[PDB]
């Protein structure tokens, strides 16, 4: 379970109204919940149980060799999805699974100043303030709310390794 | 499968009061999966509390929920009438708790004591039932022996307890004497003795076959 | 509205099969956990089994392993739960519930919101039998009706059908030895009101749609 004290490899945290996770750098792809490694382009024998995408491995069928979702996953336009949040809709922001809940149970985290609103089969509707809980340790850094997420960067100041 | 303990069994209180419930599960769980349930007599179950603490719709502002890890505890201040229930909590997808019953608490009363003869139209066939009615009592906690010939009975008898009156409070208790024709016919005087708390004396009402 | 509607009860010999069903309505199905919850007369609440909202994540309780099974058709928007080998024990009315939460600072909270009005199961090799009334004959006294052997389980009883409510007390049914249901139903009027005024009892059987009004007079 990704927390504000997760150190996101070779990626970095953002924040929703809900959760946290980590995105990738570059073309990066989510090896776990929180390491991002290179996705192998084409699966043979030696790249075995390399990530291909986004909680995808290389698999051997018995000879051929296949990018499949780990287990849990379902592929909806060639992205994992997890599978109790196929059929989930939440709008203002994405499906999550609920990893602590008793049973398999698809949830909505929404975007910043959206909260799944009870009224509406708990899609994000509701206006609802997030507060940011990143610690943006880095120099000159802040947790600035970036295209409806939070997300660390540089203050009202610096910009660009280090934020100067 | 965890293990829910309510406590306490049976809480009898006024209208206008505090109550507080507890719920302590065998194990630890997050609060968001512990959720309190509320049911009438006769009607289905209503949520309370989203998890431990998030009231659900509908629900008064007077419930109350809090607790972590192994204890969890339901506080409904300002009683009215229409809080006096049976309460349930239970784990996301796992069992219930026991329930604690919630009794309205009113003065001590005594039962009226009345008993009824089997009738001619039951004669007819080889079974007699004579019937023992506690009326109006309080608290629910009875005691009902019969005695036929000055004998305790055993295995022959059957008891029902009404729910709380929605008037004034209070409970009704019937005890049926199941014997057949032979053994009615063959005896003389039948009563049922009663103790409860507000009879000094326990009380017997008694008949015999021919009034 | 949200709509949960329960069918598939009745009465059904010991070691037998039952399929209960649950029409649901008013929201997308597919994407709630649903449940089972019975309780037994006189018990209290017995969770019974939990699926997920595609389906492919079913829970079970103890009690009801290698017997129950749920699923649910999330193109008709419907649960299910099919039993076979029924034991004495499963006598019980089945809600349904529809598994939710609500996020509330922070967190997501789970419980059962919206329930059914509950299909009841009755496990028994009894027969439908109707029920018999006798009289209850008063020496404020009290006067009833004895309604004796009669199966399966409801009846409902009223007074010089109605406008006899005040002072009236139903009793729950006792299942004798014998496996036939019999409940007592008396009334307490003053005394100065035998002999002026008749009083019946209406005994509606639905399972025999049998309806005897009884009517109690003082013995002499």
């Amino acid at each position: 379970k990704v927390t504000v004290d997760t150190v996101c490899k070779r990626g970095f945290l953002i924040q929703m109204s809900g959760h946290l996770e980590c995105k990738c750098e570059n073309d990066l792809v989510l090896v776990n919940e929180e390491t991002c490694e290179e996705k192998v382009l084409k699966c043979d024998e030696k790249t075995v149980n390399k990530p291909c995408g986004d909680f995808s491995k290389c698999i051997k069928i018995d000879v051929s060799y296949a990018c499949k979702c780990n287990l849990g996953y379902d592929m909806v336009n060639n992205v994992c999805i997890p599978n109790e949040c196929k059929q989930v809709t939440c709008g203002n922001g994405k499906c999550i699974l609920d990893t602590s809940n008793p049973v398999k149970t698809g949830v909505c985290s929404c975007n910043i100043g959206k909260v799944p609103n009870v009224q509406d089969q708990n899609k994000c509707s509701k206006d609802g303030e997030t507060k940011c809980s990143l610690k943006c340790l880095k120099e000159q850094e802040t947790c600035k709310a970036v295209d409806g997420i939070y997300k660390c960067d540089c203050k009202d100041g610096f910009i660009i390794s280090i934020c100067t | 499968e965890i293990v829910l303990t309510q406590s306490p069994g049976t809480l009898s209180l006024s209208p206008g009061e505090r109550a507080t419930l507890s719920c302590r599960t065998s194990q630890s769980v997050s609060s968001s999966y512990l959720a309190w349930y509320q049911q009438k007599p006769g009607q289905a179950p209503r949520l309370l509390m989203y998890g431990a603490s998030s009231r659900a719709t509908g629900i008064p502002d007077r419930f109350s929920g809090s607790g972590s890890g192994t204890d969890f505890t339901l506080t409904i201040s300002r009683l009215e009438p229409e809080d006096f229930a049976v309460y349930y909590c239970q784990q996301y997808g796992n069992s219930f708790g026991q329930g604690t019953r919630l009794e309205i608490k009113r003065t001590v009363a005594a039962p009226s004591v009345f008993i009824f003869p089997p009738s001619d139209e039951q004669l007819k066939s080889g079974t007699a039932s004579v019937v023992c009615l506690l009326n109006n009592f309080y608290p629910r906690e009875a005691k009902v022996q019969w005695k036929v010939d000055n004998a305790l009975q055993s295995g022959n008898s059957q008891e029902s307890v009404t729910e709380q009156d929605s008037k004034d409070s209070t409970y009704s208790l019937s005890s049926t004497l199941t014997l057949s024709k032979a053994d009615y016919e063959k005896h003389k005087v039948y009563a049922c003795e009663v103790t409860h708390q507000g009879l000094s004396s326990p009380v017997t009402k008694s008949f015999n076959r021919g009034e | 509205e949200v709509q949960l509607v329960e069918s598939g009860g009745g009465l059904v010999q010991s070691g037998g099969s039952l399929r209960l069903s649950c029409a649901a309505s008013g929201f997308t199905f597919s994407r709630n956990a649903m449940n089972w919850v019975r309780q037994a007369p006189g018990k209290g609440l017995e969770w019974v089994s939990t699926i997920s909202g595609s389906g492919d994540s079913t829970y079970y309780a103890d009690s009801v392993k290698g017997r129950f099974t749920i699923s649910r058709d999330n193109s008709k928007n419907t649960l299910y739960l099919q039993v076979n080998s029924l034991r004495a024990e499963d006598t019980a009315v089945y809600y349904c519930a529809k598994g939710d939460y609500y996020f509330d600072s922070g967190s997501y909270s789970f419980g059962m919101d919206v329930w059914g009005q509950g299909t009841t199961v009755t496990v028994s090799s009894a027969s439908t039998k109707g029920p018999s009334v006798f009289p209850l004959a008063p020496s404020t006294a009290a006067l009833g009706c004895l309604v004796k052997d009669y199966f399966p389980e409801p009846v409902t009883v009223s007074w010089n059908s109605g406008a006899l409510t005040s002072g009236v007390h139903t009793f729950p049914a006792v299942l004798q030895s014998s496996g036939l249901y019999s409940l007592s139903s008396v009334v307490t009027v003053p005394s100065s009101s035998l002999g002026t005024q008749t009083y019946i009892c209406n005994v509606n059987h639905k399972p025999s749609n049998t309806k005897v009004d009884k009517k109690v007079e003082p013995k002499s």
